[PDB]
């Protein structure tokens, strides 16, 4: 995941404030920050005066300081605030545009942008054009992955996929195949897929007539809530209107026909930020249609099905004869070796199975779950909540094809005496952060938690 | 005032509400920055005080010895507070009381020796560890003295 | 982690007048109402779209405000619907006021309010088995005079406490009125892991609210903000009325009695006692 | 604050020596060799290191799988 | 079968119980071997 | 079609204090295969549940646990008021496996010995979870039963899948003759509810007995943290309670003061008692066609009332089970919840 939040902080500060002028964008980005930062920001928003950092330290206690650093580093990186070495101290305060926009949003501000929606006869039916948006999303997914017939006419969308290198397909020969990007597209279920596509449209649509402030205004206004009336008609910039038409083509806009009307708020824009339920001629009833198969016997038992879904399953398992409720497929080392040929790591698939194919594995994941977390301290043996056997077999296939070991962290030095090194090693063993250590070299390559805690203890 | 003025004020408020109003912008925010500050002061004061609740002795051998002394004095006082309540075995109570006074003096000498040898900080820790039991036995002694004076005088 | 903050605002027009009587009449409950609306919106925004609920306690009963029982049969705009609906309901309730309303001043239905709110929490939690709701309710009371401590509600309050603890539902309380520490409420917040706030009258609470009435959803690594000690030296003697320390509690009656036994038939259950037992007590 | 970042590699010393050989063949991208069991490398070229490792192991073993 | 005076006089039983717990024998001796308590009442607590 | 208790006819007295001595059964019989793991494992699991429950609802009582292995009764938890000790003891047992024959007589005698210190106002009890179909006694049994009933010791037993004559005699004997206490089970859920109904205090129609005022005092929490110091376990504990009279620290409990030996409680225990003394009238199920009341809930706001004329559906019933004294409706969920968890009737509180 490119972690669009990282792209957000990527952009410079002045354009960040340019975006913060739009209160709805302020709210939407408030939705994204880690909870610690959320709470701290909500504290600061009202008392119109900077605050010393010492208070914001003493606010948090023990065994939870890691999140303090997470929040402060994130917020500084995206520069929502302005640290102030006023008297040599730290006089924190938000980018005041952010503060005022947010406060306006909380109590009836002047955000005509966020208020761009119009209330009228929302003749849009729940299934009404919702099925059409779902069908468009399925069509583009199939065309990108490659179906027997790809009716994907998104010439702009195809150009974005190709130039963006969305999938390892020979666009010169017209191929739309799964690359590392294609593997990720197979991985990111909904939010991941929509996010990758939005980032691709951003990167491709970045040359001329961008108006990035208007771009994000339109995007978040779409994700915020149903603008409905007068959206497409009134509430859009010129380039904003063009981007809206393009998104509506991309499915992310459920604009009605007649090419001129209010905004058509498809559920997809909601899906962009919701991180919630995923379900979308005139028939389609399934809260658990996807009937995948995955047990301890490493077999594929399917009753429920979805053609693109089962094709995704086939992307790492053989197909011989499609059946009524089943499809001939058995997951083996060869089955995942198919994706290993694409170099697909046995990592995304883990959480994928934990999440996807569950419409047919609800009872399976419940019996594996068994609520064996509160019962874990008492009964020390887990009831295969997340199947470890399958994980071990997958790791074995991955190991069979790999043979290389790597570690994260950074090399450390200036352990002048053996006493500091030994005490830090003991503390790390207490906290389980030392990958490896040696007093002879006074060096190691681990996470920064031990150094952080020692420095905090020393300075304060 | 009740009844009349009650309904009066009630209606006044009802109106004020109905009188558009409810300016959540005007909702205090904090109004007086000073008032705000004062509220924060109160709250940080309380946070500090309740935080003072951090939910390890030095001389392990003296610690165990003091623990033995505490157990001893505890059971001794146990027997008194049984007997001093219950009742005709007065002489048994007398023996218990004399022994308890002896134990109190013993612990006093113990504290003296601790202050002499372990110094002050360790002696301070010992005194802290033994404060509750010491207070209880002292109170028992005082209560017996009061009861004995009452019976005698 | 969604939370169901179910405020319980009591509004006694008697106590509303007392609030006007207290200090000056420099502003009716309107201040409290507006601050409550804002705080409610704040919580409604904070989490991932977690419901709320509000109940009242007028002089002759209680009635819901927000969930808006079947009647026909801006900013995110759901804030809009919640707030406008609440205010319409509350104005309707204020229409429900007259002399016959002035009549039944004998009681104060706060206990009914808390109990019903807890029932509501149970309803919502039970229906929403998926995505378990870390719920927790609130209490706003206009502290008035004319009764130093009404006690005829003592038991149902504690039953509320025990229900809360079993249901794992912290219950925070904000008393606005005279410097009379609402003992039962104080024990309620302290026991059920809550927070007590005895504000002065006319300050715009919104700061107090958003500070110390927003940290109870599903956090609890954070020091609560309770006032001075919460002594559990409990109820005064039923016969006497002076707070007891070394109690003297009868029997199956369970009433707590002072050092003054009437010698027979503890004055809450007709149970004559063993005069031998009476003498045994008198053996001191 | 001293934190020397890189691609830390830890394995058996024989595989470490083989990795050093390969790395020298591909112009010594290994930043440091912390000990007989740890290596500090630049993550830029570790991927092609693994690629060439796969190539040479396929060349040698060939997986008869008889 | 079991009586207060009976357990009081069950000296062999009492010494067996002394053998029962190190903590027990320790506290007992330091209440006794320290010129402290007659065992009678000491058990009168522990009946 | 209803399954309700008609009326409660001892809503005047219960044993509020208790000293219940649960006695399990760990003997070769309990190793048969009728309950899912066995008899024994399921038994001990439910025993843990019952321990938690009972020490909740009767938070002022004590309890002791007794097994019956190899014809011997080996006490596995002294009679004590701290649930955690008993919980741990049961944990330990559950990993150990039964043997020998159940010696009901020995267990009975051990109990009768065990409950002697319990004072007169406290009430005694035993709860035999008898699993087998035999005993093995080293003495006369009717001798023991007579001694028991002489010592005013009610006994309730929960046989497994049979009825044993002697046990029936035992229950009928100690409980003042009135036989209702030998309930035996026919299903696991029946077993859960068996323990549940064992939790509550036990009235039948109490003979006029001595009723006695009991001295006790309440503690006040402590403040300091570093001054950690304890007088009931002789440790350092960051802060606890003070006996109002003995005036010595005591680690958190409703326990008895270990210095001056008087009972300690806060009140909430007394509140639980109050809840048990005077319960509510069982909520009535309103007539299907004669109700004509509000179409909602009252405590909650449910939309489950009727359907208005639907051949058989409306002919079924009208979910309006409504309490008497307040005469307000309540949906089934609300009534179940009120009568199970919180006993303040919503409407009946408000008037
Ligand atoms: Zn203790
Ligand atoms: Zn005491
Ligand atoms: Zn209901
Ligand atoms: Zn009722």
């Amino acid at each position: 995941k490119h972690s669009v939040t990282q792209y957000l902080e990527e952009i410079p500060q002045q354009v960040q404030n340019r975006l913060y002028t739009s209160p709805a964008t302020c709210l939407a980005i408030y939705r994204i920050l880690p909870p610690l930062a959320k709470f701290f920001i909500m504290a600061m928003v009202f008392n119109e005066n900077e605050v010393p950092l010492l208070d914001l330290d003493k606010w948090v206690n023990s065994n939870g300081k890691l999140q303090f650093q997470n929040a402060i580093k994130s917020m500084k990186s995206l520069h929502l605030l302005i640290p102030n070495k006023s008297s040599g101290t730290l006089m924190i305060n938000l980018n005041p545009t952010f503060k005022i926009s947010l406060r306006n949003a909380l109590t009836g501000g002047e955000v005509q942008n966020s208020f761009g929606v119009v209330v009228e006869e929302n003749v849009v039916s729940l299934d009404l054009l919702d099925e059409y948006s779902a069908n468009k999303w399925e069509t583009i997914l199939h065309f990108m992955v490659g179906t027997p017939l790809a009716k994907i006419p998104s010439e702009k969308v195809l150009n974005l996929l190709k130039h963006s290198k969305l999938m390892e397909e020979v666009n010169s020969t017209g191929e739309f195949k799964i690359t590392n990007e294609g593997f990720q597209f197979l991985l990111q279920e909904i939010n991941s897929q929509l996010w990758t596509l939005l980032l691709q449209y951003l990167k491709m649509i970045e040359t001329s007539k961008m108006d990035l402030v208007d771009v994000l205004h339109f995007i978040f206004m779409l994700g915020a809530l149903e603008v409905g009336k007068a959206y497409k008609i009134d509430a859009l910039s010129e380039t904003q209107r063009i981007m809206l038409q393009d998104m509506r083509d991309y499915g992310l806009v459920f604009q009605k026909h007649s090419n001129d009307s209010i905004f058509y708020p498809t559920k997809l824009a909601l899906m962009l930020t919701s991180d919630t339920k995923t379900i979308r001629g005139l028939k389609n009833q399934d809260i658990p249609d996807g009937s995948l198969i995955v047990e301890t016997n490493f077999k594929i038992y399917s009753y429920s099905n979805s053609p693109l879904q089962i094709a995704v399953l086939s992307l790492f398992v053989h197909l011989k004869a499609r059946f009524v409720n089943m499809v001939l497929g058995q997951i083996t080392r060869e089955s995942i070796r198919r994706a290993l040929t694409n170099g697909i790591t046995a990592d995304q698939i883990i959480a994928y199975l934990e999440t996807h194919a569950h419409p047919q594995m609800r009872r399976l994941a419940e019996e594996k779950l068994e609520k064996k977390l509160e019962l874990d301290p008492n009964c020390k043996e887990p009831l295969q909540v997340l199947p470890p056997t399958v994980v071990d077999q997958i790791r074995l296939w991955q190991l069979e094809l790999d043979r290389v070991i790597t570690y994260e962290g950074s090399l450390y030095s200036d352990f002048e005496t053996s006493q500091e090194y030994n005490l830090l090693s003991k503390y790390a063993q207490d906290i389980g952060v030392l990958l490896w250590k040696d007093d002879k070299k006074k060096k190691f390559f681990i996470s920064k938690e031990g150094n952080s805690q020692v420095l905090d203890f020393a300075k304060r | 005032s009740n009844q009349q003025m009650l309904q009066q004020l009630s209606l006044v408020m009802d109106n004020l509400i109905n009188k558009l109003d409810l300016n959540q912008v005007v909702p205090n925010n904090e109004v007086s920055n000073k008032i705000n500050k004062r509220v924060i002061t109160a709250i940080k004061i309380n946070a500090k005080q309740a935080k003072h609740n951090n939910v390890e002795v030095k001389s392990t051998l003296p610690i165990d010895l003091l623990e033995s002394c505490r157990m001893l004095h505890t059971t001794c006082c146990e027997f008194l507070k049984h007997f001093y309540i219950h009742q005709k075995q007065a002489s048994t109570v007398k023996k218990l009381y004399n022994h308890l006074k002896d134990c109190i003096e013993k612990l006093n000498e113990l504290f003296q020796d601790v202050l002499n040898g372990d110094g002050e900080s360790m002696s301070n820790t010992c005194t802290a560890y033994l404060k509750p039991v010491l207070n209880s036995i002292t109170l028992a002694t005082h209560k017996y003295d009061e009861y004995f004076n009452e019976y005698n005088n | 982690s969604p939370s169901l903050l179910t405020v319980i605002i009591e509004i006694a027009p008697k106590l509303w007048t007392t609030f006007d009587e207290e200090g000056n009449e420099k502003g009716s409950i309107i201040k409290v109402l507006e601050a409550l609306i804002v705080f409610l919106n704040a919580h409604l925004a904070f989490n991932s779209a977690n419901k709320v609920a509000v109940i009242a306690a007028y002089s002759q009963g209680i009635k819901y405000l927000y969930p808006e029982s079947t009647s026909a049969l801006d900013m995110y705009r759901r804030f809009r619907n919640v707030d406008e609906t609440l205010v319409e309901e509350i104005y309707k309730l204020f229409e429900l006021e007259k002399k016959q309303i002035e009549q039944n001043s004998q009681r104060s239905t706060l206990a009914g309010a808390m109990s019903a709110g807890l029932t509501y929490v149970n309803r919502i939690s039970k229906e929403s088995v998926t995505t378990s709701l870390k719920s927790r309710l609130l209490v706003l009371t206009c502290g008035s005079g004319s009764s130093k401590d009404e006690i005829f509600q003592y038991i149902p309050i504690m039953n509320c406490i025990f229900s809360a603890t079993k249901m794992k539902c912290p219950i925070d309380v904000v008393k606005i009125g005279g410097s009379k520490e609402s003992t039962f409420l104080q024990q309620t917040t302290d026991a059920t892991n809550g927070v007590y706030l005895h504000v002065e009258s006319t300050e715009g609470l919104i700061q107090y609210l958003a500070t110390a009435m927003f940290i109870d959803p599903s956090l609890r690594p954070i020091i609560v903000k309770p006032n001075h000690g919460s002594v559990d030296f409990r109820t005064s003697c039923y016969l006497t009325g002076r707070v007891v320390a070394v109690g003297f509690i009868c029997s199956v009656c369970l009433c707590v009695l002072s050092i003054i036994p009437p010698g027979n038939k503890c004055p809450a259950c007709d149970s004559q006692f063993d005069e031998h037992v009476i003498a045994k007590l008198k053996r001191k | 604050a001293r934190a020397r970042k890189g691609a830390l590699v830890q394995c058996d010393p024989s595989i470490k020596a083989l990795i050093l050989q390969i790395d020298a063949k591909m112009s010594d991208i290994v930043l440091e060799e912390l000990d007989d069991t740890h290596l500090l490398v630049n993550p830029s070229k570790v991927e092609f290191v693994k690629h060439e490792l796969n190539r040479l192991l396929s060349k040698n073993i060939y997986n008869p799988m008889d | 079968s079991l009586s207060k005076e009976k357990l009081l006089t069950n000296l062999k039983l009492q010494q067996s119980l002394l053998k029962g717990n190190k903590v027990l024998m320790k506290v007992f001796q330091e209440t006794v071997i320290n010129a402290g308590l007659p065992p009678s009442e000491f058990w009168s607590t522990r009946i | 079609k209803k399954r309700t208790a008609k009326k409660n006819i001892t809503p005047y007295q219960r044993g509020i204090i208790r000293s219940l001595i649960l006695t399990l059964d760990c003997s070769e019989a309990m190793l048969e295969k009728d309950l899912r793991p066995n008899r024994h494992a399921m038994i001990i699991q439910y025993a843990i549940d019952f321990v938690h429950e009972f020490f909740d609802q009767n938070p002022i009582s004590q309890m002791g646990i007794i097994i019956m292995r190899n014809g011997l009764a080996q006490l596995v938890s002294q009679v004590s008021g701290n649930p955690q000790d008993h919980i741990d003891a049961l944990k330990s047992i559950r990993k150990q496996e039964p043997k020998g024959n159940p010696s009901l007589q020995n267990a009975l005698e051990m109990a009768r010995g065990l409950l002697l210190p319990v004072p007169a106002h406290c009430t005694r009890e035993v709860l035999i979870v008898f699993g087998s179909l035999s005993t093995t006694d080293p003495g006369d049994i009717h001798q023991t039963i007579d001694s028991l009933v002489s010592e005013k010791i009610r006994v309730k037993v929960l046989g497994l899948s049979a009825q044993v004559a002697i046990c029936k005699e035992l229950c009928k004997a100690t409980n003042y003759g009135d036989e209702s206490f030998y309930k035996i089970l026919l299903d696991e859920t029946h077993l859960k509810e068996l323990f549940n109904e064992a939790v509550t205090p036990l009235p039948v129609n109490k003979i006029n007995k001595g009723f006695t005022l009991v001295k006790m005092g309440f503690p006040t929490r402590i403040f300091e943290d570093t001054p950690t110091f304890c007088s009931c376990h002789s440790k350092l504990v960051y802060g606890g309670y003070f006996c109002p009279n003995c005036h010595s620290k005591v680690c958190s409990l409703p326990t008895v003061c270990p210095c001056c030996d008087l009972m300690l409680i806060l009140s909430t225990h007394l509140a639980r008692s109050y809840h048990h003394l005077m319960p509510l009238k069982t909520f009535a199920e309103v007539p299907t066609t004669e109700k004509f009341r509000s179409e909602d809930c009252f405590s909650c706001q449910s939309r489950f009332p009727i359907l208005k004329n639907h051949k058989n559906g409306k002919l079924l019933t009208s979910s309006r089970y409504r309490c008497e004294d307040c005469k307000q409706e309540f949906c089934v969920d609300c009534d179940v919840f009120i009568h199970e968890i919180l006993h303040n009737c919503p409407g009946c509180e408000s008037k």
